[PDB]
RNA sequence: GUGCUGAAAGCAUAUAGGCACGAAAUUUACCUUAAGAUAUUUCUUAAAUAUACGUAAGAAAAUAUUACGUUAAUAGGCUUA
RNA sequence: CAGGCUAAUUUGCGCAAGAGUGUACAAAAUGAGUGCGCGGUUUGGCACCUCGGCUUGACUAAUCCUCAUGGAUGCAGAAACUAUGUAGGGUACGACUGUUCGUCGAUUAAAAAGUUACAUGAGCUGGGUUAAAUACGUCGUGAGACAGUAUGGUU
RNA sequence: GUAUGUCAAAAGGGAAACAGCCCAGAACAAGAGUUAAGGUUCCAAAAUUAUUAUUAAGUGAAAUAAAGAAAGUUUUUAUA
């Protein structure tokens, strides 16, 4: 993979810790493949992943770089996970250092959003709840997962933040699932500059 | 969506993919297009 | 029809092995006859005709060893085990092109 | 007739054999190289080996009329090894003569209700002769999901070392060497 | 297979050797799984055994006329408790009425002897959700166990009908009456299809047979009146069985449990009305061992004449 | 089966593999310790008198 | 049918891998019947117990099922409402 | 008559290709003459082999309603069209006809189909077909006959 | 109609079951006997026997459903 070969530039403050191969016993499988635990820590937080063992990481400390390689390029499974594991690390590094953000634009007459607390439905202490008025008979309330910070600079705009991108964009899609953009007027929830071509009339 | 036994691309933005394949079923061949939703096609029946 | 003649369209690796050996055995009968006569300086028209227009098992293609020509089939080929008495009759040559 | 005149007590006794569904088996596995790829015995390949023990066909005194079979204790049946997508695409059927009452279930769904032990019992059951000894022979199959079972004291031993243990072959050889010091 | 998918013999006991603590997956079948998939529908409290006494109407102070059935409680006692450790499920065994000792057998005479309870007429188990639903043995349950407006389910045995035809037992329409019909006015007609359908009568075919005298449950019946003096619990609607038959009353399974303040208030009344339930139970248990040992030795006659 | 001859073939059990490796070009004596319980007439060497000349190393050692 | 992450294939992709939404069908739940492990600080050394007989019945073609038999309200009669 | 073989045909379907229609624009809808097939409902071939209604079901899914859903210059909404999942339940009442079928009245969320000896007469019915009687028309020299018609006729 | 065979009047082994197909013509027994067709993980006598490749669909494994579609995979031949 032309992406896996590309070295990963570790910015200042970010620290990558690579563990040793380990296998957790599973009573339902006769042989578990070893994996390595990679921890990416920095200012905003910490992230962990478990990669296959056939992926080799040459962590250069004094140079602040880390290149990935596989044991057999001719294996389909190793090629695939070579670029996938590289992409996930690039997000982990850029997420623990700068953080990932998602912007939701609410288009429509009467579409509003507010960030408050719901101590009765809170899954954890101090959980924020994004309340959405989207033309429904009932109010829509969604609790932000632990590890994210939601805000509303304007009534018709939401801003999500977190160190995990898969968790951020998955939550943005959970909100957009209430009002998917329509083509006749453009009403709905748009994520990160998402647009929709309108119709004739 | 149009279910055909002969699915074909109808523009430069159509793509062939195999979705809904898992440990229980083999899946179907799809024609997906972000430009025109009238190009959406599926090969095979449930 | 409603009467079942369960004959598979293809042969098993066991039927093929015996076919190779039956074609090989016939070659030895002809070679044994041809060599016995050559020692005496004699010839038989049947032998001279066999060695002229019939190959040996080592010279045959797999398609010619396990199939035969049938004008009624899609690709003009048919399982050799569908020939009557196919284990006791000689069959090695098919029309050219098929 | 001389070869059969004697004590047939130990030939007809019930031996308690043991096998784990997770331990690699160089003989019953299809992969034989490298050493790290040798798998356990697949569901059916293990069942075919068990049905032979339950019938007693491994014995030189075997007869199909006599029930000269042995016990087989199988452990770790939760890790029953399967190839392809059998676990999620194989189906077991059932009918009770009433139209509409056809019951179907996949292997993974059967292992959730009755565990991998039932998947192995069905496989061994179909490999046994269909006669009046099928239920007795199948009952001597002792399948368990983990390492625990009530027969850890019944398993055959040779010098205190259970067969399949680390050093059971050395205990056997040591006993035969001391058995040749006689006329 | 005899029953279901399991080929396991019926005398094998491998359950304690397949444990979840050993890393194995939790089975979807078994007592533990059965209870888990019934936690929302299992009542928190126990029920009571009542006798159907008749039907009437409840007249409201403003114009209401509500049909209802009167169920009387006759010396309802807690006789035993079931636990998962000992039985595999939570349940309370409740008794009803009395019975002459001569009519009670020696096995049951010693069963009540070890509990300090007079011999009862009928016993029944009521399944509870967890260990909080178990009650002290030897306490009496009164109509106040329920409150007005509480929805309950009533289980009883329906009125027997004997051998019933196809019209009464299955609602078959019958055949014509005058237009040439010959001897087939109330008959079931055809019993199946011809050769192409099996050349047999299919299982489950609806035919004449016995009808009634089976358990029947009516769900979501409110309680209109609760009188302790008369010992009655008036429930709305109809109930299965004849007058004088015993029925089982318990909180509805398809409804939310009663308020926590009420469940605790009732358990608090048992302790006030029977503060010595445990002291009198252990005393009865102690005597049972003394008499049980005397019967073993053959000196029971002595312990009877001493007092 | 239909006849006794066929029944004998379906119940056939082969001989022990030791007897299958037959010799060629001459006779041969092989060591074939059977998997069976020995009779009491196979007296152990410890019970043989000091005069009995049959006392001798194991057959395994004689090979 | 609809997605998030995301490579093989620098892009793209709800395709591999990792997660998710989703139906009067299915499963569970609910109800009945069957099943009969199990439980009781239960009974029994020739019994415990069950049956027969008699009065019956929440039962009822026979059978079965559930009670009672004088220390008794099982049926009938009588009395009162 | 039914079953079996077959599948020309069918009031049974699918797929491929795309003349053309769609103000524009092939594939929203529509689809000439065709090709490659499935299926076993209709009318037939062969000759292995000499009706309808009522009652009570079981099964199929190629779906009339109810549930989820893609497409729709031709999806504003509503309603409908097309298509993908899906057979749990429902699909009624009456007039006409011996009728299945068909026509019609009036309601309905809807008033859909098929297999099972065109399910079921040792479960019922006997109106149709339907032997003896009889008449009409037609045919026959006539006795009689008719894929005709009419009344009646041991289930 | 023609040519050849079997059945008819032919048992036995193979084809799951089988008049007509593949072997082979039953006078009666014995044999780990020698073979045919056909097979050799278990039912079930005999290989879980060796070599090289393909398939991931239980495709298939003793009765080939078609035209056709397609970043499924492999090989070969051209080519950047
Ligand atoms: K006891
Ligand atoms: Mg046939
Ligand atoms: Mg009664
Ligand atoms: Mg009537
Ligand atoms: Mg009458
Ligand atoms: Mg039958
Ligand atoms: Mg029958
Ligand atoms: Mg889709
Ligand atoms: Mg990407
Ligand atoms: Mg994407
Ligand atoms: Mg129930
Ligand atoms: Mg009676
Ligand atoms: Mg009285
Ligand atoms: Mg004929
Ligand atoms: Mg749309
Ligand atoms: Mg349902
Ligand atoms: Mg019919
Ligand atoms: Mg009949
Ligand atoms: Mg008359
Ligand atoms: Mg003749
Ligand atoms: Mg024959
Ligand atoms: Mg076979
Ligand atoms: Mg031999
Ligand atoms: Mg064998
Ligand atoms: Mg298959
Ligand atoms: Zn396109």
């Amino acid at each position: 993979s032309k992406l896996g070969r590309t070295p990963l530039s570790i910015p200042p403050g970010v620290e990558i810790t690579i563990g040793e191969p380990f296998v957790k016993r599973d009573m339902t499988q006769w042989k578990q493949q070893p994996k390595r635990k990679i921890t990416v820590q920095g200012p905003l937080g910490q992230l962990e992943m478990d990669i296959p063992d056939f992926i080799k990481i040459d962590h250069d400390a004094e140079a602040r770089r880390a290149t990935l390689s596989v044991a057999n390029r001719d294996e389909k499974e190793q090629r695939e996970m070579w670029g996938t594991t590289w992409a996930y690390l690039n997000r982990f590094i850029m997420g623990v250092s700068e953080g990932h953000t998602a912007v939701l634009r609410l288009v429509g007459i009467g579409y509003r959003a507010t960030i408050d607390t719901r101590p009765e439905k809170e899954e954890y202490p101090g959980q924020q709840f994004v309340c959405l008025k989207l033309g429904f008979s009932h109010p829509v309330e969604m609790g932000v997962p632990k590890g994210m910070k939601a805000s509303t600079p304007q009534p018709t705009r939401i801003l999500l933040e977190g160190i995990n991108r898969e968790q951020v964009m998955t939550f943005a899609a959970d909100i957009r699932r209430w009002r998917v953009p329509e083509p006749y007027k453009g009403k709905g929830i748009f994520v990160n500059g998402e647009t929709i071509k309108l119709k004739q009339k | 969506m149009k279910v055909h036994s002969a699915i074909k691309k109808r523009c430069e933005h159509c793509k062939v993919v195999r979705r809904k394949a898992n440990k229980r079923q083999n899946g179907y061949l799809y024609i997906i297009c972000p430009a025109n939703p009238r190009h959406k096609q599926r090969q095979g029946y449930r | 029809g409603g009467l079942l003649w369960k004959i598979p369209w293809r042969m098993s690796k066991f039927q093929k092995l015996r076919q190779r050996r039956r074609l090989r055995a016939v070659d030895n009968v002809v070679a044994t006859i041809e060599n016995a006569l050559a020692k005496k300086g004699e010839t038989v028209k049947a032998v001279e005709r066999w060695r002229a227009e019939m190959p040996t098992e080592a010279e045959m293609l797999p398609k010619d060893k396990y199939t035969i020509f049938d004008r009624k089939e899609k690709r003009y080929r048919k399982g050799i085990h569908k020939l009557p008495k196919w284990t006791r009759v000689s069959q090695r040559v098919n029309p050219p092109g098929y | 007739m001389s070869q059969t005149v004697g004590a047939t007590r130990l030939a007809y006794s019930r031996v308690w054999h043991h096998i784990s569904a997770v331990t690699p088996h160089p003989t019953l596995s299809t992969i034989k190289a490298p050493s790290e790829a040798i798998t356990p015995p697949s569901l059916g390949r293990l069942a075919s080996r068990i049905a032979t023990i339950l019938m007693g066909k491994h014995k030189p005194i075997w007869d199909p009329s006599t029930d000269c079979g042995d016990y087989v204790v199988v452990t770790n049946c939760a890790g029953l090894y399967t190839t392809g997508h059998k676990k999620w695409r194989k189906t077991y059927y059932r009918h009770n003569t009433r139209p509409g009452s056809l019951q179907a279930i996949t292997m993974d769904a059967l292992m959730e209700k009755h565990g991998g032990a039932e998947v192995l019992r069905k496989a061994v059951s179909g490999m046994l002769p269909k006669n009046r000894l099928r239920d007795k022979r199948l009952a001597r199959l002792k399948a368990f999901e983990g390492d625990a079972h009530p027969y850890k004291e019944n398993l055959v031993r040779f010098g205190g070392k259970v067969v399949g243990a680390p050093g059971w072959e050395e205990a056997v050889k040591a006993i035969r060497e001391a058995d040749m010091e006689r006329l | 297979v005899k029953y279901g998918w399991s080929t396991l013999p019926k005398r094998s006991r491998p359950t304690r050797f397949n444990q979840v603590t050993q890393g194995l997956p939790a089975p979807t079948s078994g007592p533990a799984a059965a209870l888990k998939r019934r936690e929302k529908t299992t009542p928190l409290r126990t029920g009571v055994l009542a006798v159907k006494k008749g039907m009437t109407v409840f007249m409201g102070r403003t114009g209401a006329r509500i049909p209802c059935t009167v169920l009387q409680l006759d010396r309802v006692q807690v006789v035993a408790n079931k636990t998962r450790a000992k039985n595999g499920y939570w349940a309370v065994q409740v008794g009803l009425g009395e019975r002459r000792a001569e009519n009670v057998g020696a096995p049951q005479l010693g069963y009540y002897e070890a509990k300090g309870i007079p011999p009862k007429q009928t016993l029944a188990e009521f399944k509870v959700r967890n260990q909080d639903g178990l009650l002290p043995v030897g306490v009496q349950l009164f109509p106040d166990w329920f409150h007005v407006g509480q929805v309950v389910d009533v289980r009883g045995i329906t009125r027997g009908m004997g051998f019933a035809g196809g019209m009464k037992r299955h609602g078959f329409a019958g055949q014509e009456a005058s237009h040439g019909n010959s001897l087939n006015h109330r008959t079931i007609g055809s019993v199946g299809g011809s050769q192409g359908s099996g050349s047999r009568v299919l299982p489950g075919k609806k035919m004449p047979g016995r009808m009634g005298a089976q358990q029947h449950t009516v769900q979501n019946l409110p309680i209109l009146m609760v009188d302790n003096e008369l010992g009655i619990v008036v429930v709305k609607g109809a109930v299965a069985g004849h007058k004088g038959a015993v029925v089982k009353v318990q909180d509805a399974v398809k409804k939310a449990p009663p308020p926590e303040e009420f469940v605790e208030a009732t358990k608090q009344l048992l302790n006030e009305r029977f503060p010595d339930a445990e002291e009198k139970l252990q005393a009865a248990r102690k005597l049972h061992l003394e008499l049980k040992e005397a019967r073993r030795q053959g000196l029971i006659d002595s312990l009877i004449k001493n007092g | 089966q239909s006849t006794a001859n066929r029944t004998k073939r379906m119940l056939n059990i082969p001989p022990h593999e030791s007897f299958l490796n037959v010799p060629v070009e001459g006779d041969r004596i092989i060591f074939n310790p059977p998997s069976s319980e020995a009779s009491v007439y196979h007296t152990p060497f410890k019970f043989l008198p000091r005069s009995d000349p049959r006392r001798r190393a194991n057959i395994y050692k004689l090979f």
